[PDB]
């Protein structure tokens, strides 16, 4: 991880990837894979609409 | 030129018609890029509803 926590190699270059996005994150297979970040984030307070 | 192949166990995308990126609204996504005379670039998304 870089300090933005974008994944990088020994020389800081961004390991591009196909982004799981949306909610739950869904694989954008075929979107331009671009720099991938693993930043920590709050676990969204999302409702128990159906249980 | 972009070519695709599919398997027909897919349903109707429940939210029909297609919309830009809402996740259920397409059986597959595609992307390709084009150009214009200013030297710009656009990016095109391609989607499938069957």
């Amino acid at each position: 991880l870089d300090e933005n926590r974008n994944l990088v190699n020994m020389q800081g270059m961004q390991l591009t990837g196909y982004p799981a996005t949306g909610t739950p994150p869904t694989i954008q297979q075929g979107a331009n894979p671009a720099p991938i970040t693993i930043p920590n984030t709050l676990m969204a307070a999302k409702s128990t609409t159906t249980a | 030129s972009m070519q695709i192949n599919l398997n027909s166990t897919d349903p109707v995308p429940s939210k029909t018609p297609f919309s830009v990126s809402d996740a259920d609204s397409y059986n597959k996504k595609g992307t390709v890029t084009v150009y214009d005379s200013q030297g710009n670039a656009h990016d095109m998304n391609v989607y499938f509803v069957k």
